[PDB]
Formats: structure tokens, sequence, C-alpha cells
């Protein structure tokens, strides 16, 4: 386990979550798949989100109750079960048992509140933005009840500007303008207003390595050079300036020291060979954790490099 | 941003007799988390055995024990659950077939069974669930092409269907998550990595780029978190590592910076490792911190496969090593 930090009552405790899973285990060899079980496995379960054995209980359960009792018994049923799992989550956001059991819950009900679980979404998304259990949850529901993906993307707008901690947001963008493109990497409109985007996020914020990740994609996510028209041309040297902006700004930040070198890349190779080469240097006594990384890099552009010149007529 | 700072007094040389001792001693002291772990029980077990025979201990454990524990283990439908009574998964089958392999007692429990459990769990579009209850994440085509591997039985699945699945987890960062959609973590790019090593498709990682990704993992303090923006985590320099590893981006590490990592994490009073430096000790995060150490090079531990997590001795014997990048 993670996090934990250098006794009667730990063992009381014990002794209630050993008596309580003896019972479950003998109820099961039993067959008594009743809602004593359902009762016993929440006083573990509240606790222990990860012992797995008992959400199958818990599932086994509910399965038989379905068949002899009614409906009306069984809506009773998912929906007490619905409120267990909630509180759940509120404990422990973080089980693969909790939110699975939530999705095949949902999965067999007919008609689920598919509104209600993308807002619940949004709501743990507000406590953790980088929970990816919940952003897993949250497509399984989108799909589930074909939410469009320009939906999704006007919620990840939101996410990105309200604050930080954006890595996952970004990421899902990175999914939802594919589709909603489609194609069978982006139309270069499109990219030009997420090179907007991304370059407004990193002036914001030069810390944030998310838009940094996610602009060295959109970078390569062209149809590229030189098929360069003049307004993405313009765009790239445009960012290119900035980026020298910013790094008067911020002396000791990578990432656009980094970002310079790629966007130099993107416009012209050898025109640009003598000052990428200089912010190599710059770089690595910036970065020295990442030298490595860096002269390998370098010694594939100069490859690359070397490649342009030979084939000069 | 989010880093720990390394205390002076911290542990800078390696405790082996220490960890050794750790582990031998482990569920022995009604304990606590011990009892509480019962859930993960197998996977404890292949944790401690792995790290002993890493350092040159394993006869200190109990192999007849432990040999009759997998086999009340194992369950009709043949697959394999954490503990007895427990419900058997994926997981579980994964970490008794290392521990068999380890001990050289596979026919301890009936592998045709085995074969046909994971074959089983196997989805049309080539995916696996990780037991009847259909949960879906590329940690178990993990589990299931090394289960199999292991087992010289890779042949009894869809092993085109099953590439095609974790191709299509794969991200804008060159990374992996869970299902296709999901955002990367070292966790699901170690699995998915080590996946493709196993079934022989390496030339379609971008190591570039997913060796970036992964390097950048590294804080100032030396240590490794799984993800941008999160606290480093002895663990992570088992999966970040091993990735790398496979994909032959080992040096974009700064090596010194995180074996001082790695040690500041023991506990020089009682052995173990914790996650990071001054919390609580524990085997997983043993296990992870010398299997670490070994793929840095460190020569009182023996060599460790970076796909199975296992001495390479064991997979020579075996015959199982998977070309790496
Ligand atoms: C977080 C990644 C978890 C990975 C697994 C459960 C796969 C099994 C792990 C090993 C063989 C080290
Ligand atoms: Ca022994
Ligand atoms: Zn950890």
């Amino acid at each position: 386990m993670h996090g934990r930090l250098k006794r009667l009552e730990r063992e009381q405790k014990l002794k209630l979550y050993q008596s309580a899973t003896q019972a479950v285990f003998q109820k099961r060899q039993a067959g008594e798949l009743d809602e004593s079980v359902l009762e016993l496995t929440s006083q573990i379960l509240g606790a222990n989100p990860d012992f797995a054995t008992l959400w199958n209980c818990r599932r086994e359960v509910l399965q038989h109750l379905e068949t002899e009792k009614s409906p009306e018994e069984s809506a009773a049923l998912v929906k007490a079960e619905l409120g267990f799992l909630e509180s759940c989550l509120r404990v422990n956001p973080k089980s693969y048992g909790t939110w699975h059991h939530r999705c095949w819950l949902l999965s067999r009900l007919p008609e689920p509140n598919w509104a209600r679980e993308l807002e619940l979404c949004a709501r743990f998304l507000e406590a953790d933005e980088r929970n990816f259990h919940c952003w897993d949850y949250r497509r399984f529901v989108a799909a589930q009840a074909a939410v469009a993906p320009a939906e999704e993307l006007a919620f990840t707008d939101s996410l990105i500007t309200r604050n930080f901690s954006n890595y996952s947001s970004w990421h899902y963008r990175s999914c939802l303008l594919p589709q909603l493109h489609p194609q069978p990497r982006l139309p270069e409109n499109v990219l030009l207003k997420e090179l907007e985007l991304v370059q407004n996020a990193f002036f914001t914020d030069p810390n944030d390595q998310s838009a940094w990740f996610y602009h060295r994609w959109l970078l390569g996510a062209g149809s590229g050079r030189c098929e360069l028209s003049v307004e993405k041309s313009t765009v790239l040297q445009s960012e290119l300036e900035s980026c020298k902006e910013l790094q008067e700004l911020e002396p000791e930040n990578k990432w656009c020291l980094l970002t310079i070198i790629l966007l130099m890349r993107a416009l012209d190779p050898l025109l640009y060979e003598k000052e990428t080469l200089q912010y190599f240097s710059t770089l690595k006594a910036v970065d020295p954790m990442r030298a490595a990384y860096l002269d390998d890099l370098r010694s594939k552009f100069l490859l690359e490099n070397s490649v342009l010149k030979m084939e000069y007529a | 941003q989010k880093d720990v700072t390394i205390k002076s007094d911290a542990p800078d040389t390696l405790l082996l007799e220490k960890h050794a001792d750790y582990i031998a001693s482990y569920g022995s002291k009604d304990d606590y988390e011990y009892c509480m772990s019962e859930y993960l029980r197998m996977s404890g077990v292949y944790w401690g055995l792995t790290v002993m025979d890493l350092m040159g201990q394993l006869h200190r454990m109990n192999k007849e024990e432990i040999l009759v524990f997998i086999k009340s283990c194992q369950h009709e439908c043949g697959g394999v659950s954490a503990s007895i009574g427990h419900d058997p998964h994926l997981l579980y089958t994964l970490s008794a077939v290392q521990i068999l392999t380890l001990y050289d007692s596979i026919h301890v429990i009936n592998v045709d069974k085995v074969v046909a459990y994971v074959q089983s769990l196997q989805k049309e579009d080539g995916s696996f669930a990780g037991d009847i209850w259909g949960e879906i994440d590329t940690r178990f085509s993990f589990c299931a092409v090394a289960t199999l591997a292991l087992l010289g039985k890779l042949d009894a699945i869809n092993v085109e269907k099953a590439i095609e699945f974790v191709l299509s987890c794969m991200n804008f960062d060159g990374g992996f998550g869970c299902r296709p959609g999901s955002e990367s973590h070292a966790g699901q790019i170690y699995c998915c990595t080590g996946f493709l090593a196993i079934t022989s498709q390496l030339h379609q990682v971008n190591s570039d780029l997913l060796g970036w990704w992964l390097c950048e993992r590294q804080l100032p303090s030396g240590g490794l978190n799984g993800r941008p923006e999160k606290l480093p985590d002895v663990c992570y320099s088992w999966w970040v590592l091993a990735s790398l590893k496979i994909i032959g981006r080992l040096h974009w590490i700064d090596r010194e910076k995180l074996r001082s990592f790695i040690l500041a994490c023991q506990d020089e009073e009682t052995g173990g490792f914790a996650d990071r430096p001054g919390d609580m000790v524990d085997p997983f995060h043993t296990l992870f911190g010398i299997a670490g150490l070994s793929l840095l090079g460190e020569e009182q531990i023996k060599p460790v496969s970076p796909v199975f997590c296992m001495p390479e001795e064991v997979l020579q014997r075996v015959n199982v090593q998977p070309e790496l990048v």
C-alpha cells in the first residue's frame, strides 16, 4: 500500500472484519444467496473495496434475487445498490472493483438514467480532475447514452480554462478530435484552432507540462512540411517568437526550449541547423537529467539533416 | 514540481541482508495489513519469493507449503484464486504460474485447465476479461500472454486479435491505457510493452516518443512518477524502467539519481522498502525497489527479466526470453 506515514481499536475492527468475512463465506457454501450477505459485505467493502470476491458475492446475490422477487422489489434493490456504490466511491474513488460493479449494474438495467451518471462524473472530476477511473466511466456512460463527440469536446474546454491539472482533459481532446473529424491526422483548420487553444494554456501557465505534451502531438499531426500553407507557416513562426519571449521570462523552463527546437524542425531543418544546435546546448544545461535523450534526439536530427543535404540535385 | 526532497541521513547503501530478513519473517508476526490483504495473497507470495530469489535467498522460504497452497487455489474451471475460498482471476493465475516456474513445479497444477481458463476469457475484439464478471483491462492482456508464454501455450489464444486490441489502446503521447480511450499510465505501459515483447510486436511501438514520455517521469529528487504531475513512488522504478528497457531506452533515465532515490526508500531498522522515503515498508515495494536496482546493474542482485519480473536464469531455463528493442 501507498501513502502510509511512519492499536486496540485496530484489533477490534479486525475481529469484526474476520467474523463477517467468515460468515459470508459459510453462507455462500450453504447457497444462502440473500439480503444478509448484502448486509455483511457492505460492512467490509466500505473499508476494503479491493476485496473482489465480495463484489462477486453481491452480484451473485442480486442476480438470484432478480428471479425470486417482484419487479418493484428488484427495482428497490438496484436503487439501494446505487446508493451504496456512491457512498463507497466517496470514501475510496480509486478502486477498480467499485467502478466495475457500477458498470455491471448499469449495463443490466432497462432503463438507466444515463444523464444522472454523467452528472456523477462531473462531480467526481471537480474533486479530482485526474481520476482516470472516473474518466473511463464517463467514456462508458457517453457511449451507452450515445453522447456526441462535440458535446464532450465542449465539456473538455470548460475543464481546461477553469483550472490546471489538465493532462486527462487534453488526452480526452486528442481522442475526440479525430472522431468528429473523423477519417478513415487532423484537418488544417481544426489543427490551427487547437494550436491557438494550447498556446493560450502554456503562456497562461508555462509550468504546465500537459499543454506542452499535447502541443508536440499537434506539431506532428499536420500534413507537414513543406506543404506548409502560408497561414500555418506564419502561425508556427509566431509561436517560435512567443517561445523565445517566454524563454527570457522563464530561463529555467525546459519545455519552451524543447518546443523551440521542435518548431524549427517543423519550419526548416537545414535553415535553422545552427540555432537548433545552440538550443540543444542551452537545453542540456537546463535539463541535465534528460541529457541522454537530448543527445539521441540531436543525433537523429543530424542524421535527418545529412539525408536532406544528400537529396540535393 | 510535485516531488519529495530526500533528507541527508537517508540510507545510501544497499541493505540486502535486512531485506531478506524482512521478507523471510513477513506474515509470521494476526498482523493487521496481512490479514486485510488476503484478497491478493497469491501475488504477495509471488512478490516475496521473487525478491528472495533475486537476492539468492529463495531457500529460506517454504517450498512444500507454497505448492500445496497453490494446488488448493486452483478452481474446477482451471483459474487460480488469490487464496483458499476466494474467486479465480487472471491476476492470481499469472502469479501462481510465475511461482511454479520459479520452483520448476508446473505440474503441481492442471496446465490444460489453466490454458482453457485463459482461452475462455478472450473477447471478440481480442481483449481479455479478468474473470467471469467481464472487467476489461490491458493488464489482463498481459496476464494472459505472460501466463501462456511461461506454459509454452501462446498459440492457444487469438494472438492477432489480441495485438489489435492492445494497439487500439495506444495514445497521442505514445503510451497506453487500460482500455481504448484511456489515458497513459506507466503501469499500463509496462503491461502493454510486456505484451508486445511476448507477441513479437515491438516494432509497432514508437520508441522515441514513448521513451521520452517515460524518461520525463523522473523528478528532480531522482524518483519516477507514473504519470505527469504525480508524486514519485519507488514501484515506478520498476514500471517505467522495465518499459524503457523493453523498448531500448533505459539510458534515457539518470541512473545515479534514481539509484539514490531507491536506496533512500529503504527502512534501515526493519528492512524493506516504502513507496517513498519515510513511509511504511511493504513486500510489494521491496520487490520493485530491488528489481529496479537490478535493472540499473546492481552487482549483489541477480539479473531480472524486464518482461516477466523474474530472475533471468529462470526464464533461460524454460527458454522464454522475448527479444527486446
Ligand atoms: Ca526452505
Ligand atoms: Zn507504489
